[PDB]
């Protein structure tokens, strides 16, 4: 009988743990793997696929298939901002529900590069200049291009590559930010404005959709895994 | 030891 | 070549010949065929008696007649052999006693006729009894003899309570010990298929949880004989055939020699 | 090392090279980095996706189902005295969740059980500490009818004997799929309806079932005969999958759940109302 | 004194041969465990007990 | 005193487990084993030896010897089948008795290739051709031999070689069937049919038996070990 | 590599070679392949009967016995303040059918013990934990007449003392038969008539019984004096063989079990009624 | 038949490359642990599932 | 703290058991044994030896 | 290896060796084994006093 | 310091010298388990104690 | 033993 | 070790 003492921490069951355990069923043919397509190694692969963003949550848009339809017109007001959104992935209201914010709510920490791609799905008769931008955090959230102008910024040109990325570069003090809404660990400003206009010919349509994506850049990570706020269930 |  | 076939064959065992033109091949039961007792698997240390050409040849049992309601026969041994010239001697003299067997089994009928034949070796041939009362089944009726017993097609259960007749009740589709007769394959067996084949042949080792044992308390082996489907001849509603099953003693030995056992059979 | 990539020192750009521009249409996500559309400096990466991985993401035991059982005097109407679960991970949202980010699985097994124990009523005399019997039953052996007949004799069966009071019981299952991989969705049926068929009953099937039993179940009983004083116990099921692999992922369940398929009723409107140009 | 051999690995985690440990503290052999590497033999004891075994590409009565 | 931790399970009982433990009689002198015949290394082994078919389970044949005799005759309507059958080696009655569904009958899962052999047990004056068949599952099950031709399928002459073998080979969707009744993991249709007819000569009877062998071919394997509906006890 | 034989491509046929004709009146299963009679593709076989070896079968702990025992005050009547249960796998169906699927059998042999009890009547105050002692008792030696005689002082028999509340108890035995292997099924005597005898009971004998006490008796008494209240215990034993051998295979029980023999008595009818002609 | 690695440590206490020991006791892989070493893999057949896959700076239209 | 997993048996005692246990006395200076005759290694050295059969168990 | 003596097989005698005859006044036992009164076979003995140790 | 020792197998699985080991954990000898494997010896000091003994075929007195 |  |  070899002599052992028994340590705290003793008889109990911590659901993180990693340990062994006698198995049920001794012997038993498993059915052999076969080449499936499509396997996952990392939850992160799925962050890296850009999803649509649900952009529009206005009152009669939201939970319709408008709300990732962003208007566009050549008569729009061009002191006007297209379109405000704050850089909180897993939990600004048009970000935490695309394959991106999903996975991060699954997670209480998240680090890295973002990049938001949008297309122009108007006429191709049809041609303007928008200016897309990114404010890292502590000033004055922007309400005018002017504002917008000097910080992070893409000037897209439309025309036969349809779509522009603008890479939201990872700026912060700490090494990583909260999932949750948090002004010490806030992300700053997303922001769109006409550099021009929308500009089309006659016997075309004046206004037309544009619609968002979002994915993380191969720099992005998260940690301390936790239960998502996303699901639930009744007694 | 032995190992099979 | 020359003109060999696995239809035609001759036993010859002591002073007795077997012949058959119409077998089908002949089998040895779990692959084993009958030996002695190896010096390292021995446990009686006296010296065996070997009898050899005078015990181990062909004993033929009285004939038994199959017919339309024929439901099965069955034998036990050594008991079936219990009587038979200086087998039975030997057996009886000697509190142990080791034998395998070559089993021949004859029925021949007519290109006309029709009926198939299930013979079995059963290892350690259990058989259940007349009663409410269990493991109830006398001597003297559990060891029929050369004469063999029969089957039933289903269970009367002796009533009389007062005096009872102590005997089993076997019924075939039971295999007369409460499994089911389609399974017995899983034992040694051949089939008498009247349009193919005369005769059945299986050879049986001695099976045992033992090297020896007494010849006289414990039977090895069991023959099952069945009507795996029923004799049928033209139209003859009474058709008749014989049945004969002839037995030899092989690698017999015997141990702890003494004055004879006489069993009380009555 | 498994480090994610350093940032790249990038400097001023004027060329015909443009990373900023691209056509979503082709099914392609931009592989951009900062560095592709801002001036960067070079930062020597540390960070790691460690936690990330398919097994970190499921390394976590969770509550799958709660199975309650009383030990009391044997009456004659309908009582708990044993008691019965299906195997699934369905009875609960969490898990089910996160497994279904994904159409294919294929793991390892493991059973942690948890059993508690109250006094029902506020007094007959008590209880001795009570032994808890758990019968896996796979499709096809025979169900209890009674909490004490033959079935329980569990010969071929498995079955764990749980003391209360001990530290919870755990076991460890192969992957017993008939398939090369656990289907989470199946878009289809177990029988087809034919022009030739009797009754139009016949073909019919539950759309997306497969097996009718699945993995069979787990029958829960107490033990011990009964005390005077009735005592109820519940045992809860954490269920993790170890060894982990997964293929074809699919969008996270955005509305709740409403039985075992992708069926939907209420609550279809899960986004939150905002303001185009509010931040 | 101790055992080493290999399992038959079923699942594999997404990380080739993985080993396990076994060793004897008792002298009496009825107090070990299973080692259940138990192998095969043919049938033909039971499904060919025949003097003469033939090829099934020939007559079985001949 | 060595330092232990005691983990989840620990003083649990697993029937299923494999652990060492205390000998009550020690240095017990065992008795040595000898060469006794018919040595089974593997339950497999029984359900690859014929055993016969309970093939007529009508209501007067059922549990008689009957059970195992089908009719054959001269004259018999061609147009319908000698017998009819289901593919579930473990459940359908036919089977499920048979040393091999019987085995079965102790595991949840089946795979492999079977074979079923039948003897004709006639007068050698008697001559006919048979159709013996297979239909993987999925259509209509046949009702007619222009049907069933068209699967799986052997055309057994009578004559000399009493007996024909048809085998049924693995054909089926999913690794591994069950052994109880299931749509998903179904094994198809086995029927059987005239192909000419029964022919005697006068004096000879017109009606005969048929006997039939199941078993299982060398591919065969089951899993999941599991206790029987097969036996059962009273209060 | 315990894996089944690979499926060989086989082609189209026209010859003398018929593998498809027999003749199973010679005692032997035709050793066909699907490639003897269709033609087949190449398939790599990964399967194997790991599960079905013998040991893989029997390795499994059954229950075989009940056994009752009181701890109450020692009255004048009959009492169960000890208990007396005859070693066999024969009071229970499950583990006596799947060990005679064989003829005879060799292996050593596994003793679970699970304890459970529970207080008989509503209230006397209540009892302090249990300690029971299990004793082996092989042919020959003292059987106890009361629960704590001298017998129980155990010098030479075997004995558990066992904890409430402990994990259950476990022994190892080793191959004990007076033969090279056990015998499931005995054909035979254990005594003859001799036509000399006085009484023709003298030679009379169970059919199929062997020795009279077989493997003996295990005792079970509760170590503690007793207290006020009555306490109701049950032992409950698991049987396990292990390092298993088997001899000679038999057909399955197709009928009910009648006590220790072959014998039967009813529910001779197994098979259902299905038609000929019937899917 | 033990199994050595190294840790990937965090935080480092005031005193180099730190293990942990692993021993398999049973003999079914499905009893072990997780080995929580886990390889990654490239996310291309997801994010770019393309036949003719292009490269970043050049036009996606062509 | 080396994690371990308590099985069946634990805690139990059986009396045909082999294992050991704390010394009560430690150190303690045993007395040498010295070459006595008639030493036995096993029982049936006993069994070996003639004794006298009590062959008339008559009433008297 | 702490089995027991093989049996030796041991044939028929005519002669003036006689160890079925002795003395026990002498004060020992009667070496004798069954090849030394009956005619014995080769038995190879397998049999332990294992559990009979003091 | 430990130690290993063939077991004596009586019934053997279908799977040749199987060993256990032991490891003294105490100082003192009387703490130890038994360790069983115990030599035999000549009944012949209680069987035999003559000063002249004599051969089995040989006549006991003379 | 293995070293990784 | 010590082996014997
Ligand atoms: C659909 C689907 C389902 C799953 C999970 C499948 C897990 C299947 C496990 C089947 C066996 O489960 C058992 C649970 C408990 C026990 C047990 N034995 C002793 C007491 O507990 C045995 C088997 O993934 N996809
Ligand atoms: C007939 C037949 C019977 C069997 C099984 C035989 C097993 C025989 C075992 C005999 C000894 O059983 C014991 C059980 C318990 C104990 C025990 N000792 C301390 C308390 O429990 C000792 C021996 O197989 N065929
Ligand atoms: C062979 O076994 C030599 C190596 C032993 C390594 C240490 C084993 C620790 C467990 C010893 C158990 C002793 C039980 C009586
Ligand atoms: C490889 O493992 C050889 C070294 C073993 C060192 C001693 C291990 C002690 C633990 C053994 C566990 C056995 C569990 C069945
Ligand atoms: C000789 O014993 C050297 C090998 C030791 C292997 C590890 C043993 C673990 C058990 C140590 C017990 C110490 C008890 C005081």
């Amino acid at each position: 009988g070899l002599p052992v003492l028994n340590t705290p921490g003793s008889n109990q069951y911590l659901t993180s743990d990693n340990h062994q355990s006698p198995c049920a069923i001794p012997e038993f043919d498993v059915t052999p793997p076969i080449d499936i397509p499509g396997e996952v190694k990392n939850m992160m692969e799925l962050a890296e696929i850009d999803t649509m963003i649900p952009l529009n949550l206005e009152s009669t848009k939201r939970n319709t298939m408008d709300m990732y339809r962003v208007t566009l017109s050549d008569s729009a007001d061009l002191s006007q901002p297209i379109l405000c959104l704050s850089l909180s992935p897993a939990f600004d209201p048009r970000l935490s529900h695309t394959m991106l914010g999903e996975v991060l709510n699954y997670y209480t920490h998240w680090a890295g590069s973002l990049k938001f791609t949008f297309l122009f799905c108007g006429s191709m008769m049809a041609t303007g200049k928008i200016l897309v931008a990114y404010a890292p955090p502590g000033a004055q959230p922007p309400t005018s291009r002017k504002e917008a102008m000097l910080g992070t910024h893409v000037i897209w040109d439309l025309g036969l590559q349809s779509s522009c990325t603008m890479v939201v570069p990872w700026i912060s003090n700490v090494t990583y930010r909260q999932t949750t809404q948090d002004s010490f660990t806030e992300g700053g400003y997303i922001s769109m404005f006409y550099q021009t206009r929308i500009v089309v010919p006659l016997s075309t349509p004046k206004s037309m959709s544009m619609l968002g994506f979002v994915s993380a850049c191969n720099d992005f990570s998260v940690r301390l895994l936790r239960d998502t706020t996303h699901i639930s269930q009744s007694a | 030891i032995s190992e099979v | 070549a020359c003109g060999y076939s696995d239809r035609v064959l001759q036993l010859t065992l002591g002073n007795s010949t077997i012949t058959t033109q119409e077998a089908a091949n002949s089998v040895v039961a779990y692959g084993r065929w009958p030996e002695f007792i190896r010096d390292d698997e021995a446990n009686p240390v006296d010296q065996p008696t070997e009898p050899d050409v005078a015990t181990c040849r062909f004993y033929t049992l009285d004939t038994v007649m199959w017919g339309k309601e024929s439901k099965g026969w069955w034998w036990k041994l050594p008991d079936a052999l219990r009587d038979m010239g200086l087998f039975g001697q030997n057996m009886y003299y000697h509190y142990l006693g080791r034998s395998g067997y070559t089993v021949h089994v004859q029925c021949n009928a007519s290109k006309f006729h029709q009926g198939a034949l299930g013979v079995f070796a059963i290892p350690e041939y259990c058989l259940a009894g007349d009663s409410d009362k269990q493991r109830y089944t006398s001597y003297a009726n559990a060891n029929p003899g050369e004469r063999g017993g029969k089957f039933y097609s289903q269970f009367n259960k002796d009533n009389a309570v007062t005096s009872p007749k102590r005997e089993f009740c076997p019924v075939d589709y039971l295999l007369g010990c409460g499994v089911l007769l389609g399974n017995a394959f899983v034992y040694p067996h051949q089939i008498i298929n009247l349009r193919t084949n005369n005769s059945a042949t299986i050879v049986l080792p001695y099976v045992n949880a033992l090297a020896i044992d007494s010849m006289v308390k414990h039977n090895n082996w069991g023959i099952a004989i069945l009507p795996l489907s029923p004799l049928d001849f033209a139209q003859d509603s009474s058709v008749e055939i014989p049945i004969t099953v002839t037995i030899a003693p092989m690698c017999s030995e015997f141990n702890g020699l003494r004055n004879v056992t006489a069993p009380k059979f009555q | 090392q498994d480090s994610l990539p350093d940032t790249k020192a990038s400097g001023p750009a004027h060329s015909k090279e443009v990373p900023a521009l691209t056509a979503v249409e082709t099914g392609a996500t931009n592989p951009l980095a900062p560095s592709d559309t801002v001036q960067t400096r070079h930062v020597v990466q540390r960070r790691s996706r460690s936690e990330s991985t398919i097994e970190s993401f499921f390394a976590r035991g969770a509550c799958v189902a709660i199975i309650e059982v009383d030990n009391e005097q044997p009456t004659t109407r309908a009582q708990k005295l044993f008691a019965m679960w299906r195997i699934t991970y369905k009875d609960t949202v969490q898990l089910r969740r996160k497994l279904e980010f994904f159409t294919y699985s294929r793991f390892d097994m493991e059973f942690t059980f948890v059993v508690t124990a109250n006094f029902t009523n506020a007094n007959n005399g008590h209880a001795l500490n009570q032994v808890y019997q758990i019968m896996y039953i796979p499709p096809g052996a025979p169900t209890p009818k009674s909490w004490d007949d033959y079935t329980w004799q569990t010969s071929s069966n498995p079955s764990i004997f749980y003391t209360y009071g001990a530290a919870p019981a755990r076991i460890s299952v192969p992957y017993v799929g008939l398939a090369n991989a656990y289907s989470h969705f199946y878009d289809g049926f177990a029988k087809v309806p034919l022009k030739t068929d009797a009754n139009d009953q016949i073909g019919d099937s539950l759309y997306s079932a497969m097996t009718v039993d699945d993995f069979g179940v787990l029958a829960v009983r107490v033990v011990n005969d009964h005390n005077p004083t009735k005592v109820t116990s519940k045992v809860r099921i954490y269920m993790k999958p170890k060894h982990v692999r997964v293929w074809c992922p699919r969008p996270p369940r955005a509305v709740p759940y409403y039985g075992p398929g992708v069926d939907y009723r209420n609550n279809l409107d899960p986004l939150s109302e905002k303001g185009l140009t509010t931040y | 004194g101790a055992q080493v051999s290999s399992q038959k690995v079923g699942a594999h985690e997404n990380s080739s041969t993985i080993n396990y440990t076994t060793i004897n503290y008792y002298k009496d052999s009825a107090s070990n465990a299973a080692s259940k590497q138990d192998y095969s033999q043919d049938p033909s004891k039971f499904t060919e007990p025949l003097k003469d075994v033939l090829i099934k590409t020939a007559p079985a009565l001949n």
